[PDB]
């Protein structure tokens, strides 16, 4: 609408340059009040000055000090988990009740899957986004625990190794551990598992996630029929979200159970699930829907901040 | 110019590489068996893990027997003079599995990252230097990039502190000019004592060929694994390299009856899916697949009703890397829709 | 060398093979694989016993069928391969060549030890006389230097073979051994006589030694379908064939045919897998004749020995090829110690 | 008193044979070595006894004086040569007898341990091989307890015992062996099997025998083997068993297949020989000279001993 809360992204890269877009583009409570980085010759930087929005390159120091810090009520980062701690730590300093969204797996605040839990910490003041793959996944992972009670859940993100940039490749073991952790907290599996792929080749590849859950023995068409609902669900957010190939089913007999060294003996139902996530193309081409399926998620978690704090 | 002979350093691969022939199931009477075997023989290191590295179990890649912590646990109260190594890939296993699979007895780690991808091996390099470990870089699939451009991920991996870096031939592809190619590469840019290694695979019959001419292009360690034990058509056969070592005058310190005995008896009668070249881990050659991807595509093969060789080759059109099995059901799936 | 230049591939399923089956190929087998062979147009498809013409015996092993027999069952189903045998001095004759050229045969692999190319003078002549592809075959080719091997060589060349080959019987050579005797015929054969590579896969270099053969000019390349063959066998043909293709080298042959004809009709019909392991490494380190482990292990099994123990004391003996009733000898021998 | 004899061909055989003339004839005695190469390492042996030697072939000894008082040629040269060499001595001198030590065998076959006394009177006899004087006796040791149906023997001597004469011949060498197999060993069928190993000390010549029989008793083709070898040791004593004889009982249930031939069950009989020499010219690895060169010897001496 017309009145808009204005926002900073921290981060110029794959990431933060996308969510930029998105802000512009398509928020309807929000509006772009900086974008900040701490390289001049940032692509992300140079795209924001001539979209009109200010920057800077002195970094969250930097940011607290430009005159539309004053108003500046939300802030995105989009650097890196490490740099988080301190981003985190500075703005709250400066401004006691400013919003953080963190697209980092630093996971100082709890973690929100819109379609899953969006109504859940729109009070907090530091919410985390677990990370592309958890976003694409993590839906998938409830969809089944919502039918039937998890066991297990793994998910394997598989994103083309440009649409990666080095804030994401200085905290790959943070993804594994936040992703893996959400998969159990948000998806309710009693235990995950993440995995995340780089691959570079030529055309760069459509993200893919494939999701396997081990549930205990349950109705196909209902598993089926969720996980549709689900999709449904999350292409209101992002709509290159979809199923790759039919959900796949493997039945478990008691009989012959399987064994996961350590953690148990099961037996039940093996659901997989494959999907692929075409994105938007603002930023980089539409093959890297794994800037969408977190930059999304993001947005509609501000969004839904602004919205409750305009409108009560 | 006289001086001493170069001591080749054999690395065996048998419990890590070969966990993938037998599905991750080996018992722990097999790992002790095996490595016994290997310390008598005196190889410089035995690795052990799942086939996937640390914290490879999983539906992904199958599930392990035991956890990597259980073999090497195991492994350890067995030998007295080779070192237990291990292999980690970021994105499945993490600095946190690394410190404890130091605690279970692990002294070397080999940090393995996709050729392109070195720069995610940052973090456990630098971890494992701290830890006072062995540390080498492995560079998977050397096959799908240049010699020079293979090279300057190598010195990356050296730049976080790999004192060693290995070519790993991944998908069995390349062919002994290949070798050369990468090896003069690599000494062509890192510093002299960085240790160089070879990890070949079998599935074009050259994994001792490809191994040979890595130590005649200045190599200084060997991966192998009893009677080839390992994925695809498997790694070089260790008991092979070692005959054809002692015949060419090398200065390899194991002891080969003690090896050919123990491939035969130990590990051959374990395999399940016979380790060998034939129509489908030639395919994986031919392709240039990753390797690990043959057991689940001859599952696929058997639950969809198509040849495994189909699935291989369209895996190879789609440039597959490590890890992405997965992919596997995916192209499976779609053959039978374009059959259809 | 040039990738272009045509390689001719001689598939040798049908001879050597004959060692893995104890030489019992039914007239079926044989139709079967030389249609395979034939299809994926192969230059020649040898076939005899696998010590030749006349190779049926107590020493080797007796037939399901005769030489000519199997010949003649090859012939009938093939268009483009020649048919090509092999015949040693002391155990074939002018004779049985002659039977074998009425049967169908074209091309004659005159096999000698290394050291003995002067026994085959007059079946040489004899080939060249009915206008026979007219081949020397220098068998056990680690055994004496480069230079030496060479030398007998240009005397099979000198009683009119146009071809000559060096096979490594024992699978004990490795990509060096192998330079250095092409190099080795290369300095003394004429420009057009054609030198033919046999290697066996003991020490997991059968392809790796044909493609450094090929890589320094050797014209023929012999292969059988899954290595089929003495030992840990033959260079396997479909793997041969597939990195000459990788490589870009004109094979003339169709990969898939050979690769499918490997698994779903060669190697079902194998007992003793033709693989490298302790028995077969053990005649590749040892440098022992390949055919002689199938008759090893039936010794082993008989007088409750180690197959290996048999075949590193024939190594000691430097046995030649034919000399199977010494393996017999050296495990009373070993039995007596 | 003794007879005077030629051998023609001066290698090998022809060399080692005049030694055991010199010395061991008791009915006849040297009057010519007869070769074609003046080098040839065996005419200068010759003439270091005070043999008579010529260069010039079989019309080289027709024309020596010593011809008109010879009553014996032994031919030591190659197959081929041999059916010239009887030609042409045949029209010279009638009643010359001929002592073929070629596999050329135009002239019935003469194993002496076997049939020493059957073919005295023949004017042309042939003395198979060595293959044939080594394993010929083994053969007939076995027809002599039960049937044979197939008969099997492989000849492996050093590459530097087999001169030119021998390599020219091969084919010949497995042809009669295994005729002589069959009409004096008594198999209804027989191979043979010759193969030169160059080894460096030279080996000693190794013969292995394998007899297909009817059912029998061991112990008495045991004892009749043994039998044997001591008969062939009365002419070379270096002839032995290398092994105990080993034997294979093949079960009417599971007979051998011969391709063409017929299907066997029975008794298979495996002899191991080895056969060391006097050293006469070679040295005492060259044990395939003597079983030769001995037997011819004692056939035309036997001969000689009836002729007067
Ligand atoms: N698919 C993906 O790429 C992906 C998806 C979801 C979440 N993430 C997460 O998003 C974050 C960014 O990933 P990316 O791929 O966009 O990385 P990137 O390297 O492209 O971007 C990081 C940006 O942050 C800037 N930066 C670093 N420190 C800064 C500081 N103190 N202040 C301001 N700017 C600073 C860098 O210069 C760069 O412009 C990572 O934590 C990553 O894990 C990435
Ligand atoms: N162990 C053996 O070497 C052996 C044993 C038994 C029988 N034989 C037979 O004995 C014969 C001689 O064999 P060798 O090994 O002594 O060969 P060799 O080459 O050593 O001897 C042949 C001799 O005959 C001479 N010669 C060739 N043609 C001649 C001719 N037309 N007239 C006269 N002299 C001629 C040669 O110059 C030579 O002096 C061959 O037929 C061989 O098959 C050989
Ligand atoms: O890690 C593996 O073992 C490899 O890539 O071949
Ligand atoms: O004859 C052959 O087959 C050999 O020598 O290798
Ligand atoms: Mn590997
Ligand atoms: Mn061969």
């Amino acid at each position: 609408m017309n009145q808009k809360l204005k926002v900073a992204i921290i981060g110029s890269g794959n990431i933060g340059t996308d969510l930029m877009i998105k802000v512009l583009r398509n928020a309807k409570y929000l509006e772009m009040g900086a974008m900040v980085g701490i390289d001049a010759a940032s692509d992300g930087l140079a795209r924001a000055q001539r979209m009109g929005v200010t920057t800077t390159y002195a970094g969250v120091e930097g940011l607290i000090k430009l005159p539309e810090f004053a108003d500046i009520d939300f802030v995105f980062d989009a650097t890196s988990a490490s740099a988080h701690v301190q981003n985190e730590a500075l703005l709250r300093q400066a401004k006691p009740g400013i919003r953080l969204i963190d697209l980092t797996p630093a996971a100082i605040g709890p973690y929100c899957v819109p379609v899953v839990n969006l109504e859940e910490h729109l009070g907090k003041l530091n919410v985390n986004m677990v990370t592309c793959g958890g976003q694409a996944t993590i839906p998938m992972v409830a969809a089944v625990s919502r039918v039937a009670k998890v066991h297990y859940a793994e998910i394997v993100a598989s994103i083309s190794s440009k649409s990666a940039g080095p804030g994401t490749r200085a905290n790959i073991d943070e993804f594994t551990e936040t992703t893996s952790k959400a998969i159990e907290v948000i998806g309710g599996a009693a235990k995950g598992k993440a995995i995340i792929i780089m691959n570079p080749a030529e055309p760069p590849l459509i993200m893919r996630d494939t999701v396997y859950v081990l549930s205990a023995a349950a109705d196909q068409a209902a598993v089926a029929a969720s996980v549709a609902e689900m999709v449904q669900a999350v292409q209101a957010y992002v709509p290159g979200y979809r199923l790759k190939q039919q959900v796949q089913f493997d039945v478990i007999p008691e009989s012959a159970p399987l064994n996961i060294p350590g953690l148990g003996r099961f037996s039940g139902l093996k659901t997989s699930v494959f999907l692929e996530v075409e994105g938007a193309a603002h930023y980089l081409p539409a093959y890297a829907g794994n800037l969408d399926i977190m930059t999304s998620a993001a947005l509609a978690t501000a969004e839904r901040m602004a919205q409750s704090m305009l409108n009560a | 110019t006289f001086n001493p002979s170069k001591k080749l350093y054999i690395s065996d691969v048998t419990l890590r590489d070969g966990s993938h022939a037998i599905r991750h199931q080996y018992t722990l009477d097999d790992v002790r068996a095996i490595a016994r075997a290997l310390d008598k023989a005196k190889v410089d290191s035995i690795e052990v893990a799942h086939g996937d590295g640390l914290q490879g179990s999983s539906f992904n890649y199958g599930f392990g027997r035991h956890t990597d912590l259980e073999y090497i646990e195991a492994v350890a109260g067995e030998i007295s003079h080779a070192q237990i190594a291990t292999l980690l890939l970021p994105g499945i296993g993490s600095v946190h599995d690394l410190k404890n699979a130091y605690q279970a007895g692990a002294r070397v780690v080999r940090v393995a990252t996709h050729c392109t991808e070195a720069d995610v091996s940052k973090q456990h390099i630098e971890y494992a230097r701290n830890l006072g470990m062995d540390t080498v870089g492995f560079l998977m699939m050397s096959h799908m990039i240049p010699a020079e451009k293979l090279a300057e991920q190598g010195k990356l991996m050296e730049s976080y502190g790999a004192t060693c870096i290995y070519m790993a031939d991944s998908g069995g592809a390349m062919s002994m000019n290949d070798i050369r190619d990468r090896m003069r590469a690599f000494k062509a840019v890192l510093k002299p004592e960085t240790q160089v290694g070879m990890h070949a695979h079998h599935n074009l019959s050259l994994g001792v060929a490809n191994s040979i001419v890595a130590v005649e292009e200045g190599c200084d360690r060997v991966d192998a694994s009893l009677a080839g034990m390992g994925a695809g058509a498997g790694n070089a056969p260790l008991e092979v390299f070692i005959a054809v070592a002692e015949r060419l005058g090398w200065n390899h310190g194991t002891d080969l009856y003690t090896l050919m005995d123990a491939a035969d008896d130990i590990v051959r009668p374990l395999q399940d899916r016979p380790v060998r070249v034939d129509r489908e881990t030639l395919g994986l050659g031919y392709a240039g697949v990753y390797s690990s991807f043959l057991r689940h595509a001859e599952i696929a093969a058997a639950k969809y009703n198509l040849k495994t060789l189909d699935i291989l080759v369209e895996l190879g059109h789609r440039r597959m890397v490590g890890g992405q099995e997965d992919m596997i059901v995916d192209v499976a799936l779609d053959l039978l829709a374009a059959h259809k």
